[PDB]
RNA sequence: CCUUAACCUACUAAAUAGUGGUGCUAGCAUUUGCUGGUUAUCCACUUCUUAGAGGGACUAUCGGUUUCAAGCCGAUGGAAGUUUGAGGCAAUAACAGGUCUGUGAUGCCCUUAGACGUUCUGGGCCGCACGCGCGCUACACUGACGGAGCCAGCGAGUCUAACCUUGGCCGAGAGGUCUUGGUAAUCUUGUGAAACUCCGUCGUGCUGGGGAUAGAGCAUUGUAAUUAUUGCUCUUCAACGAGGAAUUC
C-alpha cells in the first residue's frame, strides 16, 4: 500500500523505535546517563534507568520527522513540563539541552538527522527511509 | 506494614484456587481479597493472563477487568 | 405502599417566605375527574407528573 | 533615526502634548487656542491657533 | 513482570549503617530511612550497586547490601558526581563528603558551632531560635519553640 | 492604570488604548512620479514612507 | 453489515456497530425503559449518543437541563470537588468503565441499570424550612420530578466520591458499587438510605 | 482540474479547515488518519458524520483537514464540524440538491452542532476579580 | 425588558399617521421604506423604528 | 451613541496572511498512490488569515397569556432573540470621603546655613511574646512520581543602543560561549503554556501525599547580595488525616 510514520500511533511507534533502537546496540549513550534528570524542573531520574535514552531518540526523531528543522531549545521547550516551585505556584521550566543536543548527536552520528541549513535539524533522507520502515513494521506487527 | 508485599507459596496456589466465581477482578479486587499490595497484585494480573482464567475486557492504567474462563 | 400519580394541571404561585415552593393543582392519573392542590420543592411546569406520597391531605400558605 | 512604529506614534504624541503645554503658558495675553503640528519634506510645520496673531 | 517464588531466604526488618530499615519496601526508599540518603542518592547508588530496583528491601543478597554500603560512604571514588553531594568543599580538609547516618546530626552541629563560636549574625540568629535565612518574622511561625 | 492619584476607594482600573492602523502599496514607476506623487498628496497626521529595491 | 473501504481504512467492529445500531460506547439505547411512571420526559434515553461529551447548551432555558442525556448529566457531575473542576475526559472515561463495572455484574444493559438506580433514589416528598414563628417547624412537600433526578444524581455521585475517598478502590469501582446497590433499593448504598431518610422525616411532619 | 469544496469548522477559537476533493477517499486529518485524532475519548465524536450518513458516502471523495488554535477539545468539535460542512458542500455543488437536502436532514436531526458553529466565546474578565463574573473577596472589617 | 423608548414608538406614529398607503405587515418593506421616506442617524434605531411601525400596523388591520 | 466578541464561498485585495497546480526533490508503495522538503521556478485563487466598505436582528414567523394594552412566555427559523455577550460614556445633587506624599497646581503657617534645603557614607522601612485581612501550597489513589502524546489567546521587544533572542557547541543543572534574525503580521514564536491525554511505577502506610525549617556546594543581576535579590544540586522530611463560631464570591 505505501507507509509513512504519519500512519502510526504515537506511542507504539515510539516503543517501536525504542525496542528497535535497543536491538542494534548502536548509539552512542554518553555516559551520564541513569545518574542525571532530563530537567531541573524534575524529582526523580526516569525508571527505564538502562533506556529512556532510546525513547527520547525514539520521540526526538520521529518529531524532527513531522516538521522542517528543530534545534535543542524547542527540544527543551517540548521536553519541559511544570516544576512545583514548591509552595510557590507552578511555572513552565525548560528540560535539559545535554540530553537532547547528545540525543541529536547520536542520531546524527548515526546518521538519522542532520545539521539543517536556516538552522536546527532536518531529518535525514536515510532517516525517512528507515522511519518508514519501521513505521511499516509496526503496523505489521497488527496484520 | 501491614502484610501482603511477598509471595508466600500457600499464597500463590490460593491466587490460583481463588480466582474463579471472580466475576470482577482488578487491582482492588486483588488486595480486598486480603493479599497483594498494588505492586504484586499488578504482577498476579500479568500472570494470570500468561494462561487462563482471565478474560481481559478492560484497558489501562488505574482501571482494569477482568472475568472467568469460558 | 400506595403510589397516587398525579399530574400537575395548573400552576398558581410560589409560597414560602423564601420562595421556593410553587403551589399546584393536580389531577391523578389513577381515575381523574378529583383535584388537589400540592406543594412542591423542586421546579415545576404544566403536565409533570408528581408522586403524592399520602393521597388526602393539602394545604395552601406557608411562612 | 531608527525606531520602532509603536514607539514612534506614541512619541509623536508626547510631542504633541508638550508642545501644547509650552504654547498654553507662553501665549496666555494672546489667546492661545490649541496647535497643530504638520510634517512634510524639508519643513516641519506648526499652526499656532490663537486669537490675536499681531501680538505673536 | 513474573511472579516470584523464595523460599526464606528474606528476613524482614534488616539494619545497616548504625539505623534499622524495614523489609517489604522497594529497596530504592528503604535507605532513605537513612540520614543523608535522599531518594536520588539512594537510587543512583543502587543503579551503582548493580542491584535490581525492582526487588523489594525484601530480598537482597548480604554482598550486595555490603555494596551498597561500600558505594554511599565512598562516592567520589565508585565516581560518583560529587556536585551529587551534601558536602562539597568542606571548609577546613576542603575534600568533599557526604555525610551519613548518625554523622549529618554531628555535622549540622558542626558548623552552626563555627557560627556561634565566630559571633557571626547567623550564629547569633541560630542561638536566639529564630529564622536565619531571612524570612519575614512579624506574622510567620507562631506555634512554633 | 488606576484611577486615583492617591490609593483610597475601589481599586477602579481604567484602560487607554491608542489605535496604529498600517497599510502598505508597491508601485513600479520612473523617477518623475515617484517625486510628483509624493511631494503631494501630503496628509498631516498620516505618516507617509516610500523606501526603494529588492532587498 | 455489508462492509466498505476506500483510503483510509476504517477498523471492523468501528464500520459494522456505526452504520449498524447507533449505540454507546457499544452498549444499548433500544430497549433500557425508566422502570417508573413519571421520571420519564426527565430521563433522556433517545436519542442515543456514543460517548457523554456534548458541547451542549443545555443551561440558557429553564428546562432545557432536563432534555440532555441522562448518562452524560451522571459524568457531568462527577467532575466536581474543585480540582476535579473541568476534567470532563475524567469523568467521561470514568463512566465507561464504571459502565463495563456494572454490566460484568449482573449482566443487564449497564445504561439501564443507571437508569433504575436514578430512579430508585429520588426522594418521592421533602420537607422544608417555613417560618410558622421563630421556632421553625417542617412542611412537608413533594418534590419535583427535575428536583428527584437532580437530587438522585449528585446523591450518588456524591456518595461514590465519599467511598472512594482514602482507599485503593478506584472511583469508578465505587461508583458502579453505588449505582448497582441503588438499581434495586438495598439500603446499603449512600444514597438509598439518604432518600429512605428525607422520606421518613417528611413523613414524620405532616 | 478535479471537483473539490474546502471548508471550515470552528470551536471556541480553534479553526478547522477541510478540503473536499474528487478522489479514492481518504479521511486525513493534518497528515495522519482519522483513525489516530486521539482525545480518542472523544473519537467517537469525529467518527460521528461518517456514520450518521453511511461511511460509503467518502468514496468518491479525499477528505483532508488541519487544525490550528484552540485546545484539545476545542479542536475536536472543529474538525468533525469541518469535515460535514464539506460533505454537504460537495453534495450542494457536485451531486444533485435532494441529495444534500438528505444529509442536512440526517445531520441537524441528531446534530452536535454539525452544520452550525458554536457562539459561545470568552467574556472579558473585569477588573475587583480574577474572573469576568467572580469578584475578589471582601471581609468589610 | 424589551420596551421600546418614546423615541421609537413616537415616530412610529408620526409615520403610520401619514405613511399608511405605503407599509404593510413586513419589516423588510417597511425598513426599506423608512429608508426613502425617514431620516434616522442609524441602523441599529431605524429597524427599531420599522420593526415596531409594522407590529402596529400589524394590528390596526383588526380594529 | 461609541467599543469589543459573534454571522458574510458577496465587494475591494495580499511574498509581512494563506490555499490549489506546476516544476526541483526525499521516503514508503509501486497501478495510479501516500507523506514531507524547496521566502520567488512560474500559473491560478481569497474558503482559512488580515481590515476597508457594506449587509445583518427589528426579541422576526406562528401560537399562548395579559385590561386582548405596553409587555411576558413557548416553539420554529436563525451567526445571533437574558439591554445579542461584555464594556466605554453618563444629568441633578450630596460627603467637611481620599489625595498638599503625582505635579514648577495653590492660600496660610512653619523652616531656611549648627537646614525641615541638597548631596555623600552606613543603617532602617524586613526589626518579633502576639491579635486582624488579602493570599500561595497542601492534606493525596478524579493521586504523586516517570516516560511518552501534545494544544491556546491577549502581549512586548535595541539609536545614536545593548531590548526580544533562534541556532551551534560546553555544562547534571542553573548557566556559559561563538554566532544569528527582528524598530517586527517578516525574527524571538506555531510563544511545541499548563492543567490535560496515554503506558508504566507506587498501593494507603503522615506513604513515593506535603515541603516548612535548616546544612553544604554551584551560578545569574548588580558598585554592592551579610539580615541570606533570584536561580540550581544534594541533604534535612515540619505542620497539615478537610478544618469551631463564624463569613467571601
Ligand atoms: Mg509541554
Ligand atoms: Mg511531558
Ligand atoms: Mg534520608
Ligand atoms: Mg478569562
Ligand atoms: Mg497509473
Ligand atoms: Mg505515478
Ligand atoms: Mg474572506
Ligand atoms: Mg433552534
Ligand atoms: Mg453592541
Ligand atoms: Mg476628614
Ligand atoms: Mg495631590
Ligand atoms: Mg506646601
Ligand atoms: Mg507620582
Ligand atoms: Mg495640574
Ligand atoms: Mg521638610
Ligand atoms: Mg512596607
Ligand atoms: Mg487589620
Ligand atoms: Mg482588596
Ligand atoms: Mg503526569
Ligand atoms: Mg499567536
Ligand atoms: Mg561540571
Ligand atoms: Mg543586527
Ligand atoms: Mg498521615
Ligand atoms: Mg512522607
Ligand atoms: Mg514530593
Ligand atoms: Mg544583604
Ligand atoms: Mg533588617
Ligand atoms: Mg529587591
Ligand atoms: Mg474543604
Amino acid at each position: 500500500p505505501g507507509v509513512s510514520v504519519r500512519d502510526v500511533a504515537a506511542q507504539d511507534f515510539i516503543n517501536a523505535y525504542a525496542s528497535f533502537l535497543q536491538r542494534q546496540g548502536k548509539l552512542e549513550v554518553p555516559g551520564y546517563v541513569d545518574i542525571v534528570k532530563t530537567s531541573s524542573g524534575n524529582e526523580m531520574p526516569p525508571q527505564d534507568a538502562e533506556g529512556w535514552f532510546y525513547k527520547r531518540a525514539a520521540s526526538v526523531a520521529r518529531h524532527i520527522y513531522m516538521r522542517k528543522q528543530v534545534g535543542v531549545g524547542k527540544l527543551n521547550k517540548l521536553y519541559g513540563g511544570a516544576k512545583s516551585r514548591g509552595v510557590r505556584p507552578y511555572k513552565h521550566i525548560d528540560a535539559s539541552g545535554s540530553i537532547n543536543r547528545k540525543v541529536l548527536q547520536a542520531l546524527e552520528k548515526i546518521g538519522i538527522v542532520e545539521i539543517s541549513p536556516k538552522g536546527g535539524r532536518r531529518i535525514s533522507e536515510n532517516g525517512q527511509r528507515d522511519l518508514d520502515r519501521i513505521a511499516a513494521q509496526t503496523l505489521e506487527e497488527d496484520e | 506494614a501491614q502484610h501482603a508485599v511477598i509471595l508466600d507459596q500457600e499464597k500463590y496456589d490460593r491466587i490460583l484456587k481463588e480466582v474463579p466465581t471472580y466475576r470482577y477482578v482488578s487491582v482492588s479486587v486483588l488486595v480486598d481479597r486480603l493479599k497483594i499490595g498494588g505492586s504484586l497484585a499488578r504482577i498476579a494480573l500479568r500472570h494470570l493472563e500468561k494462561e487462563g482464567i482471565i478474560k481481559p475486557i478492560s484497558k489501562h492504567s488505574k482501571q482494569a477487568i477482568y472475568t472467568r474462563a469460558t | 405502599t400506595p403510589v397516587t400519580l398525579a399530574k400537575v394541571i395548573k400552576v398558581l404561585g410560589r409560597t414560602g417566605s423564601r420562595g421556593g415552593v410553587t403551589q399546584v393543582r393536580v389531577e391523578f392519573l389513577e381515575d381523574t375527574s378529583r383535584t388537589i392542590v400540592r406543594n412542591v420543592k423542586g421546579p415545576v411546569r404544566e403536565n409533570d407528573i408528581l408522586v403524592l406520597m399520602e393521597s388526602e391531605r393539602e394545604a395552601r400558605r406557608l411562612r | 533615526a531608527l525606531i520602532s512604529k509603536k514607539r514612534k506614534l506614541v512619541a509623536d504624541g508626547v510631542f504633541y502634548a508638550e508642545l501644547n503645554e509650552f504654547f498654553t503658558r507662553e501665549l496666555a495675553e494672546e489667546g492661545y487656542s490649541g496647535v497643530e503640528v504638520r510634517v512634510t519634506p524639508t519643513k516641519t510645520e506648526v499652526i499656532i491657533r490663537a486669537t490675536r496673531t499681531q501680538d505673536v | 513482570s513474573l511472579v516470584v517464588q523464595e523460599q526464606g531466604s528474606f528476613q524482614h526488618i534488616l539494619r545497616l549503617l548504625n539505623t534499622n530499615v524495614d523489609g517489604n519496601i522497594k529497596i530504592v526508599y528503604a535507605l532513605t530511612t537513612i540520614k543523608g540518603v535522599g531518594r536520588r542518592y539512594s537510587n543512583l547508588v543502587c543503579k551503582k550497586a548493580d542491584v535490581d530496583l525492582h526487588k523489594r528491601a525484601g530480598e537482597l543478597t548480604q554482598e550486595e547490601l555490603e555494596r551498597i554500603v561500600q558505594i554511599m560512604q565512598n562516592p567520589t571514588h565508585y565516581k560518583i558526581p560529587a556536585w551529587f553531594l551534601n558536602r562539597q568543599n568542606d571548609i577546613t580538609d576542603g575534600k568533599d563528603y557526604h555525610t551519613l547516618a548518625n554523622n549529618v546530626e554531628s555535622k549540622l552541629r558542626d558548623d552552626l558551632e563555627r557560627l556561634k563560636k565566630i559571633r557571626a549574625h547567623r550564629g547569633i540568629r541560630h542561638f536566639w531560635g529564630l529564622r536565619v535565612r531571612g524570612q519575614h518574622t512579624k506574622t510567620t511561625g507562631r506555634r512554633r519553640a | 492604570t488606576r484611577k486615583t492619584p492617591n490609593g483610597e476607594g475601589s481599586k477602579t482600573w481604567e484602560t487607554y488604548e491608542m489605535r496604529i492602523h498600517k497599510r502598505y502599496i508597491d508601485l513600479e514607476a520612473p523617477v518623475q512620479i515617484v517625486k510628483r506623487i509624493t511631494q503631494i498628496t501630503i496628509e498631516p497626521g498620516v505618516d507617509v514612507e516610500v523606501v526603494v529595491a529588492s532587498n | 453489515f455489508t462492509p466498505v473501504v476506500l483510503a483510509t481504512p476504517i477498523p471492523e467492529e468501528v464500520q459494522q456497530a456505526q452504520t449498524e445500531i447507533k449505540l454507546f460506547n457499544k452498549w444499548s439505547f433500544e430497549e433500557v425503559e425508566v422502570k417508573d411512571a413519571s421520571l420519564v420526559d426527565y430521563v433522556q434515553v433517545r436519542q442515543p449518543i456514543f460517548v457523554a461529551h456534548t458541547a451542549g447548551r443545555y443551561a440558557n432555558k429553564r428546562f432545557r437541563k432536563a432534555q440532555c442525556p441522562i448518562i452524560e448529566r451522571l459524568t457531568n457531575s462527577l467532575m466536581m470537588n474543585g480540582r476535579n473542576n473541568g476534567k470532563k475526559l475524567k469523568a467521561v472515561r470514568i463512566i465507561k468503565h464504571t459502565l463495563d463495572i456494572i454490566n460484568v455484574l449482573t449482566d443487564q444493559n449497564p445504561i439501564q441499570v443507571v437508569v433504575d438506580a436514578i430512579t430508585n433514589t429520588g426522594p418521592r416528598e421533602d420537607t422544608t424550612r417555613v417560618g410558622g414563628g421563630g421556632a421553625a417547624r417542617r412542611q412537608a412537600v413533594d418534590v419535583s420530578p427535575l428536583r428527584r433526578v437532580n437530587q438522585a444524581i449528585a446523591l450518588l455521585t456524591i456518595g461514590a466520591r465519599e467511598a472512594a475517598f482514602r482507599n485503593i478502590k478506584t472511583i469508578a469501582e465505587t461508583l458502579a458499587e453505588e449505582l448497582i446497590n441503588a438499581a434495586k433499593g438495598s439500603s446499603t448504598s449512600y444514597a438509598i438510605k439518604k432518600k429512605d431518610e428525607l422520606e421518613r422525616v417528611a413523613k414524620s411532619n405532616r | 482540474a478535479v471537483p473539490s469544496v474546502q471548508t471550515f469548522g470552528k470551536k471556541k477559537s480553534a479553526t478547522a479547515v477541510a478540503h473536499v476533493k474528487a478522489g479514492k477517499g481518504l479521511i486525513k486529518v493534518n497528515g495522519s488518519p482519522i483513525t489516530l485524532v486521539e482525545p480518542e475519548i472523544l473519537r467517537f465524536k469525529v467518527y460521528e458524520p461518517l456514520l450518521l450518513v453511511g461511511l460509503d458516502k467518502f468514496s468518491n471523495i479525499d477528505i483532508r483537514v488541519r487544525v490550528t488554535g484552540g485546545g484539545h477539545v476545542s479542536q475536536v468539535y472543529a474538525i468533525r464540524q469541518a469535515i460535514a460542512k464539506g460533505l454537504v458542500a460537495y453534495h450542494q455543488k457536485y451531486v444533485d440538491e435532494q441529495s444534500k437536502n438528505e444529509l442536512k436532514k440526517a445531520f441537524t436531526s441528531y446534530d452536535r452542532t454539525l452544520l452550525i458553529a458554536d457562539s459561545r466565546r470568552p467574556e472579558p474578565k473585569k477588573f475587583g476579580g480574577k474572573g469576568a463574573r467572580s469578584r475578589f473577596q471582601k471581609s468589610y472589617r | 425588558g424589551r420596551v421600546r423608548t418614546k423615541t421609537v414608538k413616537r415616530a412610529s406614529k408620526a409615520l403610520i399617521e401619514r405613511y399608511y398607503p405605503k407599509l404593510t405587515l413586513d419589516f423588510q418593506t417597511n425598513k426599506r421604506l423608512c429608508d426613502e421616506i425617514a431620516t434616522i442617524q442609524s441602523k441599529r434605531l431605524r429597524n427599531k423604528i420599522a420593526g415596531y411601525t409594522t407590529h402596529l400596523m400589524k394590528r390596526i388591520q383588526k380594529g
